[PDB]
DNA sequence: AGACGGCTGGCACGACTTTTGCAATCGCAGCCCT
DNA sequence: AGGGCTGATCGTGCAAAAGTCGTGCCAGCCGTCT
């Protein structure tokens, strides 16, 4: 009637289930590691060679040609300082007057580096040492024959006309440089193949690092989603002293162990009760990815906390704590938790969801558009129009941003 | 690793003479050893050798 | 389109619906001068899928079943968690009025203050019942209807002067129910006819044309489905259509 | 300090003068009260202060009493800082709170709260105001707006208003030219309206009207002052609804029987 | 402390009056006709007694609202619903012991008299629930505006609602009685009205205005001297001719 | 050659999310002293 | 045999503050262009 608020309807918070909930958002290689340093204390809680094959590295093997090449001490010096401080790229990371000071010497001078730097300019690679490269596209053109024409168009751009390549700005470059129409778009080619970040070619080798912790087959549809068995904590239970708690003397001391004991089985009950809710959610997620990772990120609908969490009885900081740094393997692969969600729309596809995979497919056709010039937002408009769906070009320079693609003009290139 | 196995300031310094958190990454540190990482800006062959 | 169902057959039904297509683009109020058991909500329908916002909101959200003075409030808004209990104004009547119309039923019994601030709307419309919220308008437009005398409300003071004037734009006098006579025979059989389907009573009975002249007999102010429920009450008399149609049924209170 | 002269149409009576009237008002920021016919004027008034109130004076703050259900009507209306009334959370600061400096867009509503009469009667105390619950009174400001439509000495007399509804109001009057008595714009109002009637019919060319129109114009009593008539010059669009063709007659009282 | 005083053998009677009113802080309720400064009244009052550096601060006792009178007598509940909790205190322990104008007193209602009344004859702060009450000695005073003894007849409030004042209620003279600097005093009013009205100076009005002024019924006692005053100013505007003409009756309609 | 423009982003304001950060009482009965 | 009695229990989700985004949209700009 009178409407209002009116009485009706305490006790002591601890941090029991906080600090469990600070493990889960915490992730599971870091959690372990707590995990460990947790179960250390609680004790009822649980070749050498093969191949033995060395490397070069590239800066060593620029070390070995130095070798063999006719140096000084404080030349062998300078060049080995040189050498320390290199960039895989195969740029120098520190200036001259940088190595000049590590050298320490006052007989050592700017000049001498430079002489040092540049009789070890073009040992091997060309173009290494680049310090701060655009002399080094220089030399690895030098190092090329003169045969070669538009070798000195390409020369005098790199000279001094950097900039106006830099946007692109072909028009202000010809107007500028008095470079040759149609012709000077050669000379911009021939500089186009020159061996960039060349100290970055020897570099190619990695092993694999992505940690499968659920995995969902797409096990006669409706993905048959299972987490990592070995990935999975779990403790045993000390019977030892489970046995030796009564049996003790102080049958008080060894039932405190026993009571200790229990409550220590209660938190691995709720942690494994906490994987179980994540599995039961990862259930409903991988309904939701039978249709939308099996469409893809194009066709994904955006989900929220409110939406995840209304489908459980697990509370929205329950679940937003669970999921924090969790990625599982799928049919796709290995795919964060934390990606699962997503800010929906307002576009004219009759509701609201989110970009993603139709934004960086959308960046995919706006580069697709003429490549003498990229798609403008209104472009990004009129494929929506044609997808029916509503996008906007403030919403498109999102999107695009998002997909991180290059500006309209500035993305303009001779085709 | 970190006061166990494979660890900096033990059995010797980093891939380069750079140090284990970061300072002293050249060639100029013979001996030096960082505040943030403790470890001599030396060759790695002491990696076996300690 | 209303299904075009309930045919008046009176060329006036007809003429009050081309009033209907004129005020169809148009936007501003109207008052239906409806009739008891008559049907102004149909045929406001016919007009909303006619609408020039025909895409528009369409929402029947009468005041004459207002038991709560605030429903009311409500009805005009609520802050968010205003009074408290709640946690945001349940807003969907404002919410179709954006976007939309207002049509009501009955409009008699409101509070004479909920009239007026009804009126404070009309002319301009803020955000109200919004405890202390900032105004805010709903693109609203309106649709009036009822079967009480406009006059009587008159004498009453029904209606405000501010409320009679602005309230109203346009009457649209449901015909009596005897009005519509030809038109009665029309609908009357187009009821007959979809009974007879809906109900799939394997045949149609028809119609007595005794029985014909006794409906036609009953002044039936009532007739907005009270037509389709005397018409209900007529099946039963019949009970199944297979048989030619004989057994109307008008008045079900009585025992045998 | 600008035109903003918005749809206030018709004033060919001394409505002109009322108005010049209301200028001399306009610079004082003291009480206002005045009266006219509702829907009629009046509101129209009402935005004509809201010019004279100045563009930058602050928030036209609209009071429609009509509303205001029963009771924490008192709510906003002293305010509510506390819990148990407003869903809590902060002090929830009442329409009345809401205006400071403001318009006190008083509507003579005639709703039975006298008790608020004496609210507002210590509203419009000594520029001050108090919540529910609310712990401190807080002197206030605000622009004070109220108008009239019917005999506010005879309710007196029939101690209808509040004495003191009265005796706290209207610094003086403010009356409206009625539609029996403005009477002056009819046909120049007429057009303009029809004007805008058009306009929206997007109507090819303005029909004109007979003659008999306006006779009855004349003829016509228009107990709602401004609006019942540009009702009616709308209806007379509609009732048409076509361009350049002259007009003969006009669509007021629909409750007249169809011929 | 200072106001337009009505300069008068009455009015410096009611002074002398509430003058052996002042330091009493016994409780109190007002006679008077309308108000004539009822709140000025008070107000004066407030800022002379001990209640000066008291806190000489009033509350609209009518005002209040239906289920919290407990609070409105003793400030915010700790208790009442689960939000607040902190027993904040009276509205007269807000005061209690300055200056609080019991104002309102006529409109109030039944049970509401039922209460105050008891506890201000006799309570300690007796809050929802609480401990311990705390008497809080409040300078006690009331008013009316309107005629007790009648209500009295009528016999809505408490015969102990008459007890309440502690003092007999002085009365201004009725406008028919007072009108004694109205001259003066809306000399003074039309000053007033000329800074207002940022006017330069007042010439002057008719003696026919004056002896309107003296032909006036004057209900609206101390508020329509002044108000017609300045009302006839505006609607003047005009300060080179006399006020002649004063804005009698604004509830009259010119022709 | 100068206004055109389309873009882009800062700007701001709501719209939604969102984590963190709380802290026993009702009993018990065992103890301990007396 | 009585008192004291005292610390012995045992929990957790959501709110409040914060942030933070959508969304776009004005200012400067670049293209070029007539
Ligand atoms: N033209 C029509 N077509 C179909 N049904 C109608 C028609 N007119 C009235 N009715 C029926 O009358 C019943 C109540 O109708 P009506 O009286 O229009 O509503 P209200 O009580 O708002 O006037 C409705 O359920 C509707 O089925
Ligand atoms: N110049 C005009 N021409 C046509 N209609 C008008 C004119 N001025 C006011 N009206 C109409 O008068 C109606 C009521 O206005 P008003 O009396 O100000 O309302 P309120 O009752 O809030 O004062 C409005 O709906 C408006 O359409
Ligand atoms: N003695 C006085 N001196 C100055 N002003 C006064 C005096 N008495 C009354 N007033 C004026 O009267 C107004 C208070 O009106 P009041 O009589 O309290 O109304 P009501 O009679 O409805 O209670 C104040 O604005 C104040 O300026
Ligand atoms: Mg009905
Ligand atoms: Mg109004
Ligand atoms: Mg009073």
């Amino acid at each position: 009637m009178k409407q209002g608020l009116q009485l009706r309807l305490q006790l002591a918070m601890t941090p029991q289930l906080q600090q469990a909930i600070r493990l889960l958002q915490l992730s599971t290689l870091e959690l372990q590691q707590e995990l460990q340093q947790a179960l250390e204390s609680n004790p009822l809680l649980e070749l050498p060679v093969y191949q033995g094959e060395t490397t070069q590295t590239l800066q060593d093997y620029l070390m070995w040609q130095v070798e063999l090449t006719p140096f000084t001490d404080t030349d062998r010096a300078i060049a080995t300082s040189i050498v320390d401080a290199v960039d895989d790229t195969g740029y120098l990371t520190i200036q001259i007057e940088d190595i000049v000071d590590s050298i320490g010497d006052d007989e050592i001078g700017l000049e001498e580096v430079e002489a040092v730097l540049k009789r070890i300019q073009r040992f091997d690679p060309v173009g290494v040492a680049a310090k701060d490269l655009r002399d080094c596209l220089l030399i690895q053109l030098s190092q090329f024959a003169k045969e070669t024409p538009w070798l000195e168009e390409a020369r005098l751009i790199i000279s001094d006309h950097l900039d106006l390549l830099a946007n692109h700005d072909f028009r202000t470059l010809m107007r500028v440089t008095r470079l040759k129409e149609e012709v000077l778009k050669e000379a911009v080619n021939l500089i186009q193949s020159l061996d960039p970040r060349p100290g970055q070619s020897i570099q190619t080798s990695e092993p694999e690092y992505v940690i499968p912790d659920v995995l969902v087959r797409k096990v006669s549809g409706r993905w048959t989603v299972e987490l990592n068995a070995d990935s999975i904590p779990r403790l045993k239970i000390n019977q030892q002293y489970a046995a030796m708690g009564n049996s003790a003397r102080n049958d008080a001391d060894g039932q405190f162990i026993r009571s200790n004991l229990q409550e220590a089985r209660w938190l691995i009950k709720s942690l494994e009760s906490r994987n179980d809710t994540l599995l039961r959610v990862s259930r409903c997620i991988v309904e939701q990815q039978q249709a939308f990772f099996e469409q893809g990120e194009e066709y994904m609908k955006p989900m929220v906390l409110a939406d995840i969490a209304q489908a459980v009885e697990m509370h929205e900081s329950t679940i937003s704590r669970v999921t924090t740094q969790k990625y599982l393997h799928s049919p796709r692969g290995i795919f964060e938790l934390k990606y699962f969600f997503s800010s929906h729309v307002n576009t004219e596809g009759g509701g609201e969801a989110s970009s993603t995979a139709i934004r960086a497919l959308v960046k995919k056709l706006i580069a697709a558009e003429n490549p003498a010039k990229p798609l403008s937002d209104s472009k990004l408009t009129s494929m929506l129009s044609e997808q029916g769906i509503m996008v906007a070009r403030r919403t498109v320079a999102k999107y695009r941003e998002s997909l991180s693609i290059p500006p309209s003009n500035q993305r303009k290139q001779l085709v | 690793e970190r006061d166990g196995l494979f660890c900096a300031r033990i059995f010797g310094p980093v891939k380069d003479y750079e140090c284990l958190c970061g300072k002293y990454k050249r060639l100029k540190h013979r001996g030096v050893i960082c505040e943030k990482c403790g470890v001599e800006v030396t060759q790695t062959k002491v990696r076996r050798e300690r | 389109e209303y299904k075009d169902n309930l045919l008046g057959e009176a060329n006036s039904f007809l003429e009050v619906l081309e009033q209907v297509s004129h005020l169809a683009p148009l936007d501003k109020p109207v008052l239906i001068i409806g009739e008891r058991g008559t049907g102004k909500e149909l045929i406001a329908s016919r007009l909303h899928y006619l609408s020039s916002r025909w895409q528009g909101p369409f929402i029947s959200l009468n005041c004459a079943a207002l038991n709560e003075n605030l429903l009311d409030s409500e009805l005009f808004g609520h802050e968010a968690g205003a009074f408290t209990g709640a946690q945001k104004r349940h807003p969907g009547r404002f919410e179709r009025a954006d976007g939309g119309t207002l049509f009501l039923d009955e409009l008699a019994t409101a509070p004479m203050m909920v009239q007026e601030k009804l009126l404070r709307v009309i002319e301009y419309g803020e955000l109200e019942r919004v405890g202390g919220s900032q105004p805010l308008q709903v693109n609203v437009r309106l649709v009036c209807a009822t079967n009480a005398d406009l006059p009587a409300m008159v004498n009453e003071g029904t209606f405000r002067a501010d409320l009679l004037d602005r309230l109203a734009f346009d009457v649209v006098q449901l015909p009596p129910l005897r009005e519509r006579e030809s038109d009665i025979m029309l609908m009357a059989e187009y009821f007959a006819i979809q009974m007879c389907r809906e109900i799939k009573l394997p045949l149609f009975p028809g119609f007595t044309e005794r029985a014909r002249e006794t409906l036609l007999n009953y002044r039936w102010p009532g007739n907005i489905r009270e037509l389709k429920n005397v018409v209900e009450r007529s099946v039963y008399r019949h009970g199944t259509s297979d048989y030619p149609l004989d057994d109307i049924i008008i008045d079900p209170f009585k025992r045998r």
